């Protein structure tokens, strides 16, 4: 007979709704994200160096109090501060 | 039609060592042959195709490459998750033809085997036949080997075997040997025991329970 | 993304026709083209055949091409395979596969069914036989039991074992089926527990003989003579 | 009285408020809510950062476009010669590849992948990946993001100051994404096109 | 201290808005006039053709 060639593209079963500016929606193969919205839920040291207070600000720290004094001489890259540390050897402001 | 030759025929090796796997044709094929990955007891998935073109699903130690009728599959580490039968299928031509199949197993963990004669329950009693079989719980050579001595002679090769092929917690091999008997035939003798000969120790030890014990 | 699901009896009387379907699940059958693919254990296996999942044009390996007869449904996301004057050497798993579209091409066989198993029916269909074993002193490594549950007597194959409904699983191993001078089948499905839970708990082995819907919750226990 | 001296150096130090524990891990980026991977562009997870963390949006989800437009095309069979394939028409059923040549001859009817023109497309995503993956600005001290207390007038300007950069970030990545998003769309159906001028020429 | 802190703050903010600003507005002009040119070439090629 005649032999007919014809062209065409690959589609997926299930693909994503996607943002554009051409239309708000359309339908594409594969899809990714942009944005992380999820944490491991704790501060991780590898690469920074890291301090904890764990009961004393850093005013507190600088200064000394008995307890959590540890801190004296210490360096650090971040340091935390946790919400329920207070004052609790003399009164300041 | 167009025979698939698979070598080597068998193979083994430890962990995080490269393997090379060789399929050979009849006729050179151009760069038209598949892999596959069969889990024994289990559903064989697809390995590579097209002479080894990378996919996604195979991570990317699997390779292979493919010259006509030089084709060879690569295990570039070689984890426990890596032990199955695996076929070279050529769709060149028609009828579609498969590799031979290469059983590969991992060479490690050589461990002393956990020997477990079984006792005749008594539904087995009142069934008629005594089937006393004994299991040894991990060995990863195969030396080991299992015989049956009865008091009165020796009952072995009458042991229907039956060994576990390798697990995902080891290489390695547990065998159940079945010797059934009937109730008359088993009951005429007195001390019966399990004796295991693993040739990797050549340490026989034999494991009775007199008449009496039930 | 794809799965399919086997189905058919695991059981066939010598010399008659074989009847099985296998299931789609995610994508359109009529964008693909499905064949089936059989093996005896331990052998090689074999291509069987394929069709038009869109229109239904199909073809056969040469030496299955009168025998095997395979088949479609677009209505129900389903396709057929039937088999006339089986032999008692076709005995064998079978699987669903998906092929690509060209009639010549590469990436065949991209995903595969379960597999389901095929026995001819050489002797009568009859119920599994389910043997406790106790655990004995000559039994019990340092650290784990051999508690044991035989299914004997079962015609045909298989016979498939749940441990505690498959409460547990650790070191639970299905001894393979074995052929007994009897002609009948057998095996046990042998489970390792720690030593420690002797004489304390009595466990189950649960019988799933599908074919003949059986099941056996049957304990193990120790008796005396 | 001050009994010394406290030696003053100039670093990337700062402070951080946050309820937290400390951890083994290896990540830069260190947020109240904790560490995260600092590899997409953009999180939501807080205002406060420290290091090499993804610039703060308002948005929930801001998803990018990797591939090409999906035609699912779940219609009745027509039977039609080959597949009537279409840059319309969608091809279900063709991993290999990007793009496929789907023939009908006298010998039968099948398909073959193309490599030359879906790399291109392939490794034209795979940049515009990375010129928005990995990328990052480390932001040493900021001040202060959250007020327990509100002293006053200051306190009011730096609220104006966060919201102000929040709101024309939110707007300005909300808007790189679009473009990018068009742009794949444009480049691969674009390619399309190239490969269907080349045949065709 | 406070005050300065925050216009380091407000001076940080402008400059990397604007870094990044120019970066699209150039980048989006280059594609821009490629397109134009060949657009201009696919026209003139047109042109002829008709
Ligand atoms: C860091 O801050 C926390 C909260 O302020 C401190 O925890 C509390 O500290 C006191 C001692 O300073 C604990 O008293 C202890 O009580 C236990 C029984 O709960 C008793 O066995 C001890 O002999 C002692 O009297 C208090 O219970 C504790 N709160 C808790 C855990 O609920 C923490 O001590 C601070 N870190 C320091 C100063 O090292
Ligand atoms: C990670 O933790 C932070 C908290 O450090 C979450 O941000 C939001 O923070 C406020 C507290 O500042 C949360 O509580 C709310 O406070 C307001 C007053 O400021 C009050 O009107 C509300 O009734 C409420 O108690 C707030 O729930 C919290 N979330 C949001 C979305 O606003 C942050 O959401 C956490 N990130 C996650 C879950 O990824
Ligand atoms: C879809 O494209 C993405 C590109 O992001 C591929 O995802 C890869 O794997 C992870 C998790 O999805 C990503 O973080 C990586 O960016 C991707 N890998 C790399 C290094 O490129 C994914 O393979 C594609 N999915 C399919 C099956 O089409
Ligand atoms: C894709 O997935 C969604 C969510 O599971 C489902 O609702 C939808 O029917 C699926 N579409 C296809 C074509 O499988």
């Amino acid at each position: 007979s005649t032999a007919t060639l014809c062209l065409g593209h690959h589609a997926v079963p299930n693909g994503t709704i996607v943002k554009t500016i051409t239309n708000d929606q359309i339908e594409v193969t594969n899809a990714t994200e942009l944005v992380q919205n999820s944490s491991i839920g704790e501060i991780c040291d590898s690469p920074h160096q890291i301090l904890d207070g764990e009961n004393c600000t850093l005013i507190d720290a600088l200064l000394g109090d008995p307890q959590c004094d540890g801190f004296q001489n210490k360096k650090w890259d971040l340091f935390v501060e946790r919400s329920k540390a207070y004052s609790n050897c003399f009164p300041y402001d | 039609d167009i025979q698939m030759t698979q070598s080597p025929s068998s193979l083994s090796a430890s962990v995080g060592d490269t393997v090379t796997i060789t399929c050979r044709a009849s006729q050179s094929i151009s760069s038209w042959l598949a892999w596959y990955q069969q889990k024994p007891g289990k559903a064989p998935k697809l390995l590579i195709y097209k002479a080894s073109s990378l996919q996604g699903g195979v991570p990317s130690r699997f390779s292979g490459s493919g010259s006509g009728s030089d084709f060879t599959l690569t295990i570039s580490s070689l984890q426990s998750e890596d032990f199955a039968t695996y076929y070279c299928q050529q769709y060149s031509g028609r009828p579609p033809t498969f590799g031979q199949g290469t059983k590969v197993e991992i060479k490690r963990a050589v461990a002393a085997p956990s020997v477990f004669i079984f006792p005749p329950s008594e539904d087995q009693v009142k069934s008629g036949t005594v089937s006393v079989v004994c299991l040894l719980n991990n060995f990863y050579p195969r030396e080991a080997s299992v015989k049956w001595k009865v008091d009165g002679a020796l009952k072995t090769g009458n042991s229907q075997e039956s060994v576990t092929e390798q697990d995902s917690k080891d290489n390695t091999y547990s065998l159940s040997s079945t010797l059934t008997l009937s109730s008359t035939d088993y009951q005429s003798h007195n001390v019966y025991a399990c004796e295991v000969t693993h040739q990797g120790l050549s340490s026989p030890v034999t494991k009775s329970f007199n008449r009496g014990e039930c | 993304q794809v799965q399919l699901q086997e189905s058919g009896p695991g059981l066939v009387k010598p010399s008659e026709t074989l009847s099985l379907t296998c299931a789609v699940s995610g994508g359109t059958f009529s964008a693909y083209y499905w064949g089936w693919i059989r093996q005896p254990p331990g052998k090689g296996l074999e291509w069987i055949g394929s069709i038009s999942g869109g229109s239904g044009s199909t073809d056969y390996s040469p030496s299955l091409k009168s025998r095997a007869t395979i088949s479609r449904d677009t209505s129900k996301n389903q396709f057929s395979l039937k088999l006339t004057s089986v032999t008692a050497a076709d005995t064998a798993v079978y699987y669903c596969v998906r092929k690509y579209w060209g009639d010549y091409y590469a990436n065949w066989f991209d995903v595969w069914g379960p597999g389901v198993l095929v026995t001819v029916s050489s002797a009568s269909t009859k119920g599994p036989s389910v043997f406790p074993l106790a655990p004995c002193s000559r039994s019990t490594s340092e650290s784990t039991a051999a508690l044991g549950c035989l299914v004997k007597d079962y015609f045909p194959e298989p016979v498939t074992v749940s441990w505690n409904s498959g409460s547990l699983t650790s070191g639970v191993h299905t001894f393979p089926a074995v052929l007994q001078s009897s002609g009948l089948y057998s095996l046990s499905s042998v489970v390792t527990v720690p030593s420690s839970s002797l004489g304390t708990q009595t466990y189950v082995c649960n019988v799933n003989h599908k074919p003949s819907n059986t099941k056996v919750d049957k304990r193990v226990e120790i008796k005396t003579c | 009285a001050p009994r010394g001296y406290f030696k003053i150096r100039s670093g990337k130090s700062s402070i951080m408020r946050s309820d937290a524990p400390i951890g083994k891990c290896n990540s830069e980026c260190i947020t109240p809510n904790g560490s995260i991977p600092n590899d997409k562009p953009f999180q939501n997870v807080n205002r406060i950062t420290y290091g090499a963390c993804p610039r703060y949006v308002k948005q929930s989800t801001l998803k990018l476009a990797t591939g090409m437009r999906n035609v699912p095309e779940k219609q009745t069979r027509g039977i039609f010669g080959a597949i009537a394939g279409f840059i319309e028409n969608g091809w279900e059923g063709m991993v290999d590849g990007w793009y496929g040549f789907r023939h009908q001859n006298s010998e039968g009817r099948g398909q073959a992948a193309d490599l030359k023109s879906t790399q291109a497309a392939i490794d034209q995503i795979n940049g515009k990946l990375n010129r928005l993956i990995g990328k990052t600005n480390e932001k040493f001290h900021q001040i202060e993001k959250e007020f327990s207390e509100v002293e006053g007038r200051i306190q009011d300007l730096e609220k104006y100051v966060e919201d102000t950069k929040i709101d024309l970030w939110s707007y300005n990545a909300e808007l790189l994404v679009a473009l990018e998003n068009q742009h794949t769309i444009d480049l691969t159906d674009s390619e399309m096109n190239k490969l269907f001028e080349k045949t065709k020429k």
